[PDB]
């Protein structure tokens, strides 16, 4: 068993899981599509940046 | 007489920095400055004279 810590614990648990050698067999995907693309500006009522 | 002296001062810079609608503020424009260019006209009068 892989025993990762859920550091913020509500009130307490373990939560035993699954995860295959593939990344197809796991149970949940999170599926990352664009990453964290900065964007920045400035209003020109009050000129000053937003971000 | 002294009673009412005459100043000049400068702006907060609480207030300056949030001016027209920063932070939420609001009804708090800046001062702006434009101009004008408006033209005149004169006329050829004549004049003249006989013997």
């Amino acid at each position: 068993y892989r025993v990762y810590i859920d550091q913020y614990a509500k009130q307490d648990y373990f939560t035993v899981g699954y995860k295959g050698p593939n990344e197809m067999d796991a149970g949940i995907y999170y599926a990352p599509y664009v990453a964290l693309t900065p964007l920045r500006g400035s209003d020109p009522k009050n000129f000053q940046p937003v971000m | 007489a002294g009673a009412l002296v005459e100043i000049a001062e400068g702006m907060a810079t609480s207030i300056a920095e949030l001016q027209e609608g920063f932070n939420g503020s609001t009804d708090n424009p800046w001062n702006e400055m434009g101009f004008r260019i408006d033209k005149q006209v004169i006329e050829a009068k004549s004049r003249q004279l006989k013997a």
